[PDB]
């Protein structure tokens, strides 16, 4: 022993000095002091001034990799953003040129670090590169196994994006899940419309996608293996891994440990909400909705009921007092896109983020790119790298437009916090992470109090109960709404990928923690041929939804770290960061390191635990769950299985 | 015991030179606040005197003065007695009047 | 690879350098050095120039009482010491008093301390001093349980003091134990006088207190079972228990053990010594006390047969050959008791201990002051704290009252020694250390060449072996003679605390180990309903008789290793520690520490032997050994248990 016993500040020594045994070295990282551990203290010791392996040879071939990967990743990008912002032949081409150039070239160094042996290399930074670029993907399997895959993820992605189905009562009226189904899904209130649309959109996509997901997974399963792991969930389950990190490794199962941990204290607060909305549905359809019975899953406010912000309309806690909205103000101080980005570089800089690059002005795009060219108005960051930032949308006086921005600017903010990092470790830490906290930025900016402070919303305006009832179930719609709906399919895949679920009953076991776990029933009855689970976006375009989930643990974490920093007083759904600079530090902090370092140390870094948890959620809805168990203490609380809308 | 007297046993930091320090703030010795009153962690830095006859030498009151002898720019105020010798006539004499 | 081991201090490392391998660095507390480990010795490396958790709240909190402790302390010792040297209503009101605030401030800070837990302190000093704090003792049980045992013990000192028997002859005539009944069986020889006073109290005290006995031993038992101990036995034996210190822990259980073998090993010279005392009985109680029977209880000069020092008188060595005593030179120079206590802190300047303050002369009650105002005459000390100390006794120009002042100035010496250590630890080792210094002092005091040194003794004093024969047989009378009872009694006591005697054989067994490990017998038979082992002053007010047996063990100890430091030679009762500077330097290193270090520590130190053992005792009475066998040669060695004087 009495060797180097080392932590970050002096208050740590202080309350640690008991703990570091006798004659170990008392090395304070930050203030550079070095300090032995004597009997009842410690003694200041002296300092002077600060002053062919295989891994010094991965170090020249990492740093070497990157000046090209810059390069070729920058083309890539502009190629990308070129063609985005005009969808044209020519910009298919460069894109597809580009890309080819930038896939090809990373498999060679993956192939390359490969042959570097990561067990004699102990640089951590060094290490974790270069296994993030060993990672050979598909190619561990055969080419034809990789061919499969790769072309069943191409087919069906392009089925779930062409899904489009016809109603009955005419074969050439047909609609799309977007803007027909959804729409259909959220602001039609027919039972049939909701119901057709619901169920042929399950129809023709699932049946069509089942045999192509039942080869999808067990391709995604196989090459796990191939890449050592269970299943492709724990593929997945890989991404959030930390391992050789002392006090910080996560197992891929801890995963599922920490997921199904938390949503075990959502399911009280989402069961009064879902025993809220049934006893609102009840109101509208009291046929359609038993008392007891799982909400039908047709009238869910979307196409698979992810989201329940579009049932706010039939589930409005308090019509005489609607939502905080300063829209209008916006249109009455004739704020627009540039002024709400300006609105917002404001705000981050408000809580002390430095300005964001004015380039950004002059590439990037802030309202509808006319129609000449073609472009997504969905809100999307660009991080081109070489201090290229962008974002492309369509950004036009209203608040989801004003909160998106504010959304897509954390990332930048973080995209930029990272860039100093190398690209390797130009990235966040985990996926969920940007999204948390471009989240909780808009969090901050639809606070009222932000609103109040910069005149959107009027200093006579008052937040009563019943408002904070309205904006809190508007945000339990929006965000707890999709908690149960995210543990469940990420879940699903989980057992699906392990194989826990045969062929056989894939749907039933869907239906059956639908009806459960989410207390959702399907209107009609789906077997083995229909895909549903596989209807979303993300499973049938292989991403791990997980990211959703993740992302709210850690964006109330955040939130309630930064309600911590900035001191805040009042309901934690009044928790606004205005004027917060120190808040913004600290969160530098974490975000100038990216995905340089674990996660969880990062988790901690700003909220103090290693583990994300639910805890500020709770805090967060806490009026709100008092006001559901009143709404709910004389209805039905809970769900039931058996009932169904087909019987 | 002549209780009037008290010391600063505890002080949140070492005095600086010729630095006097006379709050009496509740010193705390952990992270508990103290709010002005002791208790957890909280104690009187002033602590009392206990000054007896019967008490121990090295324990007894002793008046200590300590003559902090400054000369800096500002003119000389605090001279010595500056011994006068006898006056002398019709002598040759090293005589020194004042300077 | 290396590793760095520090020292306290540089000498430590010096002698244990050696073994050191080469490589480690040699680092030093004190002196802040850097040394290197090299071959064959050390290369000093070149040095530059010098550049919340509970125990720091713990030494905090100690600090803080010890300002309190210390003053309230100072004015309880001031209050009883005034109520002592007079005895009047307003200074008993004022020891009261004193007192009771005195044990009022005891527990308040005993309470408060048990929030500071010992387990956490890394200082053994912080966590000691807290756990003498946080002993709960009697209020680990209900409140009731306490009153009642202290009810028990006021009854138990009232009724010991106010025991009184009244002669058959004159019912008028009564006498109380003390002087009265003490008198009877150490001054009067005549058999039935004696007879009859230690029959009459131990039937007058034993019905009255044999039933509250055995409620009081229950009573301690109990709360000691909650203290976690297997008796109150054992919660006297935590005394000695050592535990947390390296190379000298102490168990409870090694106190029954290390009494009880260094006794056995005293049996074979205290069997003769036993004999000598039942021949010289006989000489004076031919039909009274048989050649191989064992001792009558009052035949042994004084009540419960504790002390043979007035059977000096009768069983004298040679009674015609006089005893060292130089009391008429005492008053042939015209001395006093202030000269007596003079030539006392002439002794502690002689054997090297620095003088004491002079407060202490001056509120020290000398001598009694007249006769309107009482002083308490027994031997007692007072370390009243912040410097003050007094003597509790009625000292005249005698040899007798001359060891006294040693005795009791060698505790104040003792007391005064500690005074660095914290209040808590400003206490001695043990229940056997102070009396310990005082008597070897005396002793040492006692001898020719101390006495012949001052004046005190004439140089032709014939120093034959017949004075040193005569001296130690009254010596071992006062000191070997109470072994035997001291150890039984203890350990009679021990076994009643843990149950092991049956309730209906206390008095036989207390008996049959008299007659067995004493060799002495009661003169009439005494059933259960009396309480003779209760009749001593410390059993009835709970008081632990082992500090006597520890105590002569410790004193022999440091008598012997004074002699052996001084280079004395010949007999061990002739040596004098006076003129020795080096004794008292190498006294007063143990001194000095106090409580704060392991009694075993502490005997090791001064004497060499970590434990208690028996050598100095033999050393000492070497000469008598031979003696006692050569005069034991015509009678029995040993005891017959079954004799006894009524059958």
């Amino acid at each position: 022993s009495s060797g180097v016993r080392l932590w970050a500040t002096r208050q740590a020594m202080l309350g640690q000095v008991h703990e570091v045994p006798e004659g170990w070295l008392i090395f304070v990282a930050e203030q550079e002091e070095l300090y032995v551990r004597v009997q009842n203290g410690f003694r200041k010791v002296q300092l002077e001034a600060r002053t062919s392996t295989i891994e010094e040879q991965a170090k020249t071939f990492l740093d070497k990799f990157n000046h090209e990967a810059e390069d070729l990743f920058y083309q890539s990008s502009l190629a990308s953003w070129n063609y985005n912002t005009n969808i044209t032949e020519e910009n298919v081409q460069n894109m597809n040129n580009a890309g080819d150039k930038w896939s090809a070239f990373l498999k060679e160094q993956s192939t390359l670090a490969q042959m570097y042996p990561l067990q004699e290399i102990q640089n951590l930074t060094v290490k974790l590169q270069l296994q993030a670029l060993q990672q050979n993907g598909s190619s561990v399997l055969s080419e034809d196994k990789s061919k499969r895959l790769n072309t069943i993820l191409n087919t069906m992605s392009t089925i779930y994006s062409t899904g489009k189905v016809c109603n009955p009562d005419n074969p050439q009226e047909c609609l799309l899940l977007e803007p027909g189904l959804n729409e259909i899904m959220a602001n039609s209130l027919d039972y049939n419309e909701r119901l057709w649309a619901w169920e042929s959109w399950r129809s023709e996509v699932g049946k069509q996608l089942r045999p192509l997901y039942e080869e999808y997974v067990v391709l995604k399963n196989e090459m796990a293996r191939a890449n050592h792991y269970e299943d492709y969930g724990d593929y997945w389950r890989g991404d959030y891994e930390v391992n050789g990190v002392d006090g910080y490794d996560y197992s891929r199962g801890q995963l599922i440990e920490d997921v199904e941990h938390t949503f075990e204290e959502i399911k009280p607060l989402y069961e009064h909400l879902h025993a809220y909305v049934r006893a609102k549905l009840m109101n509208a359809y009291p046929s359609y909705i038993s008392p007891i019975g799982c909400l039908p899953a047709h009238l869910l406010g979307d196409m698979w009921g992810r989201f329940w912000t579009n049932l706010y309309s039939l589930t409005v806690p308090f019509g005489q007092k609607p939502n905080i909205d300063v829209t209008d103000a916006m249109v009455d101080q004739a704020w627009d896109a540039q002024r709400i980005f300006k609105e917002a570089e404001k705000f981050f800089v408000s809580v002390g983020l430095p300005n964001m690059t004015q380039g950004f002005w002059e590439n990037s795009m802030l309202t509808d790119p006319g129609n000449v060219q073609k472009a997504v108005c969905h809100p999307t960051a660009w991080d081109l790298g070489k201090g290229d930032f962008r974002i492309l949308m369509c950004t036009k006086v209203t608040m989801d437009d004003f909160l998106t921005a504010h959304h897509e600017m954390g990332h930048i903010q973080y995209d930029m916090a990272y860039a100093a990092q190398p690209f390797l470790l130009r990235n966040g830490a985990n996926e969920g992470f940007h999204e948390a906290v471009g989240e909780i930025m808009s969090l901050s900016a639809a606070t009222p109090k932000h609103l109040k402070s910069i005149g959107l919303l009027s200093p006579d305006f008052q937040e009563d109960n019943e408002t904070e009832i309205n904006f809190l179930l508007k945000q339990a719609l929006t965000i707890v709404g999709t908690l149960p709906f995210t543990y469940m399919l990420e879940k699903w895949r989980w057992m699906v990928f392990k194989g826990e679920i045969p062929k056989d009953q894939w749907m039933k076991k869907w239906w059956e923690m639908k009806r459960e776990i989410v207390g959702v029933v399907e209107p009609v009855p789906h077997d083995e041929t229909y895909c549903d689970p596989a209807s979303l976006f993300h499973v049938s375009n292989d991403y791990s939804f997980i990211r959703y989930y993740t992302r709210t643990l850690y964006q109330f974490q955040f939130q309630e770290a930064l309600c911590q920093a900035a001191k805040h007083e009042g309901p934690l759904h009044k928790c606004d960061i205005s004027n917060s600079t120190e808040a913004g530090q600290k969160l530098f902090n974490m975000l100038r390191l990216g995905k340089s370092e674990p996660w969880t140390l990062a988790l901690e870094n700003v909220v103090g635990a290693k583990n994300m948890n639910v805890r500020p959620l709770l805090n967060y809805f806490e009026p709100l769950f008092t006001w559901l168990k009143d709404q709910n203490k004389n209805s039905f609380v809970g769900w039931s299985t058996d009932w169904s809308p087909y019987a | 015991g002549n209780y009037n007297y008290l010391y600063r046993l505890f002080r949140k930091s070492n005095l600086k030179p010729f630095e006097r320090d006379i709050s009496t703030e509740i010193y705390q010795a952990g992270s508990t606040p103290c709010n002005g009153v002791e208790g957890f962690n909280c104690y009187f830095p002033l602590q009392s005197y206990g000054f007896q006859p019967t008490n121990g030498v090295g324990y007894q009151p002793y008046r200590v003065v300590v003559l902090s002898f400054e000369l800096l720019h500002a003119p000389a105020t605090v001279c010595g007695p500056k011994k006068s010798t006898n006056l002398v006539k019709n002598k040759c004499v090293n005589f020194n009047f004042n300077g």
